[PDB]
């Protein structure tokens, strides 16, 4: 189409890739990541087969994981994504190439963003050339419920179809639900439990199924620090969190009491949004380390926040913070609505207004 | 009935005031008489009623609405609302969808099963 | 718990000039977040980047905005609670407002007829 009336602005790739295009030349076996990047990048979409396939595949591997991931450093650990395609692509390039670099995500790759299936076929498809390098948790946003909700199922349903939907969705239910990196940190989404005393309980929990609305399960993809942490007035470990409508507030002491229990040193986590893209919360009384640690990856969180994001790498015995602005990304209508939905309600007014003036 | 229609006839800062004047103008002449104007209105008296819609977008009447024509039309309503890029970006993803045999135009049939959710009166 | 009022209810979040209002038929440039009663983002002129400009007290837009912004003074920071009547009704706004829903405004005035805060 040449005669668009903004030319400087790039068309989104028309076609769909074939099996050339999409399989690797060096690994036939597995998709063509430099192809898919580029090609979710200008917007283009995968054969229902491919997508498919891609879902299906990491289901395969995911399902083999247990519920508590085990790995050592060195590791990236990244927060929320939230569809955020476009701001991704400049976490792995503050991150590192997943091809050399051992990575952690915490959960929340889907709704709010309206790119969250090239976020999940991509990060799946790294799964599937990475399955000992790169890690999936669970977030309490990757559930049939809180997607049907917000945009995710739309969105499938929109650019795919409700067979990629239910695909995602079985797939959610194979990713693990916590971590525990270099044997220091528990590395979940949410926060902790008043269910959750030892790291058994994680692993006794019947993952492959919908997070119930309360219980251990719940907790770990929504529970949040309190507003207060580290200064509260009183004792209490847990509190009704009104802010979610579900699960609980865990403080302090409530921190410091679990990670002596275990002998960890922090709590990896995050679900909340940060305007530095981190929070790093009041130090421990028996290492003097941080208890508590929010990670978020999301940076200008649904465009208005205008909130940095950050990882967190750590390496040896050295442990930092990298942070990143976010990056232009195309625009769409709410909830992916087309131009001719959204403009006939406003034509219909004006030619009625008109009609009345004759 | 008509008789009442032609009686108003003969007695006679809108967006798409250019737009619905040369909707009416059915052979492009640059003017609208009783006929037309009868037409142009009956139209409004719910597949009718869409084939006006279409005709909105539809500049050239030829029957297809483009992506320039689409763009065209719609900043005539939105005006500074939308930036250029942001704009051009969902009349873009807008044509893709809808464009079903691939001609980088849209047809009615193609305009009516993307609105088929989906208003105007006498 | 049953109020009683037209359909919109403005909430000063921060003062404006406290001197300029929109009169019906003026043209206003707003800052708006839209969200449901759920805290939900549907729609902000944020998000384009983008002030929004409309004729106000003419029906170019919902009843609840030609009714709310007029109360609202240049610079103004404010919140619209807009009942569905003054929104979009049973019908609502497919796909973007569900049928029956009561509608939250986030409304920063920045301009009335090019005269700016
Ligand atoms: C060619 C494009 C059309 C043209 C679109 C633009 C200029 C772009 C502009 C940013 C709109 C947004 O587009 C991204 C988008 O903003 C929403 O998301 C939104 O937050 C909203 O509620 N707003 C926007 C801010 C002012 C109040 C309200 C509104 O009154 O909006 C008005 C509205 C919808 C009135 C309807 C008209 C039909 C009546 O039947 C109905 O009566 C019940 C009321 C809008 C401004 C119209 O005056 C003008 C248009 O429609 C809507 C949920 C849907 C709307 O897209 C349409
Ligand atoms: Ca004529
Ligand atoms: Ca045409
Ligand atoms: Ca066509
Ligand atoms: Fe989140
Ligand atoms: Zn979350």
């Amino acid at each position: 189409t040449l005669e668009r009336v903004i030319k400087e602005v790039q068309a989104p790739a028309l076609s769909t890739p074939t099996d050339e295009m999409f399989w690797s030349p060096e690994d036939p076996s597995k998709p063509n990541l430099q192809f898919l990047k580029q090609h979710f990048y200008r917007e283009g979409r995968l054969t229902e087969e491919q997508a498919l396939w891609i879902i299906h595949a990491g289901t395969q591997i995911l399902r083999s994981e247990p519920n508590l991931l085990e790995m050592d450093a060195p590791i990236t650990v990244c927060g929320d994504v939230h569809g955020q395609y476009y701001d991704l692509m400049k976490l792995f390039e503050v991150g590192g190439d997943p091809s050399e670099t051992r990575y952690l995500f915490l959960g929340d790759y889907v709704d709010r963003g309206y790119f969250s299936i090239e976020c999940v076929l991509y990060l799946w498809a790294l799964k599937i050339w990475y399955p000992n390098s790169l890690w999936l948790l669970r977030g309490n946003h990757e559930c049939r419920h809180l997607t049907d909700y917000f945009t995710f199922k739309l969105e499938c349903k929109h650019k795919y179809s409700e067979r990629i939907y239910e695909a995602c969705i079985e797939s959610f239910c194979a990713l693990p639900l916590a971590a525990v990196m270099n044997k220091q940190f528990l590395c979940i989404h949410g926060g902790l439990s008043p269910e959750l005393h030892t790291l058994e309980d994680i692993k006794s929990i019947d993952r492959f199924r919908e997070p119930p609305t309360h219980g251990l399960m719940c907790d770990i993809l929504w529970a949040d620090p309190l507003e207060e942490f580290g200064q509260e007035k009183t004792g209490d470990y847990f509190v009704h969190n009104s802010v979610r409508g579900c699960s609980y507030f865990f403080s302090y002491p409530a921190a410091c009491a679990f990670l002596e229990k275990n002998n960890l040193l922090s709590i990896i986590r995050a679900h909340e949004a940060q305007d530095a893209g981190y929070r790093m919360y009041r130090k421990t009384r028996t290492t003097g380390f941080p208890s508590v640690m929010t990670i978020f990856s999301a940076p200008n969180y649904l465009d208005v926040y205008n909130n940095k994001a950050a990882v967190l790498k750590y390496e040896n015995n050295v442990m930092n913070i990298r942070q990143f602005n976010c990056t232009p990304h195309p625009y769409w209508l709410p909830n992916f609505m087309d131009v001719f939905t959204w403009s006939l309600p406003f034509v219909g007014e004006k030619i009625t207004d008109m009609l009345i003036a004759i | 009935e008509v008789d009442r229609l032609r009686k108003r006839f003969m007695k006679l800062s809108n967006p798409l005031a250019t737009r619905m004047i040369a909707i009416f103008d059915e052979d492009g002449g640059g003017d609208v008489d009783f006929q037309e104007f009868v037409s142009g209105l009956s139209a409004f008296s719910k597949e009718e009623k869409l084939r006006f819609a279409f005709k909105v977008y539809d500049i050239d009447r030829d029957g297809y609405i483009s992506n320039g024509e689409l763009f065209i039309v719609l900043k005539m309503m939105v005006g500074n609302n939308l930036k250029d890029v942001q704009l051009q970006q969902i009349v873009d993803k807008t044509i893709m969808e809808a464009d079903k045999d691939r001609d980088g135009k849209i047809s009615f049939e193609e305009f009516t099963e993307m609105v088929e959710n989906t208003s105007m009166t006498l | 718990k049953i109020e009683w009022h037209e359909g919109v209810t403005k909430e000063l979040k921060s003062p404006g000039n406290g001197v300029d209002f929109p009169k019906k038929g003026d043209f206003v440039t707003i800052h708006y977040t839209g969200r449901l009663t759920d805290g939900s983002k549907f729609d902000s002129s944020v998000d384009r980047n983008e002030p929004f400009q409309t004729q106000i007290g003419t029906g170019r837009v919902i009843k609840g905005w030609d009714e709310g912004v007029p109360q609202m003074s240049l610079g103004e920071k404010a919140v619209l609670t807009i009942t569905p009547d003054y929104g979009y009704g049973a019908r609502g706004f497919p796909p973007v407002i569900p049928g029956n829903s009561t509608l939250i405004f986030e409304v920063e005035l920045l301009g009335i007829n090019n005269k700016r805060a």
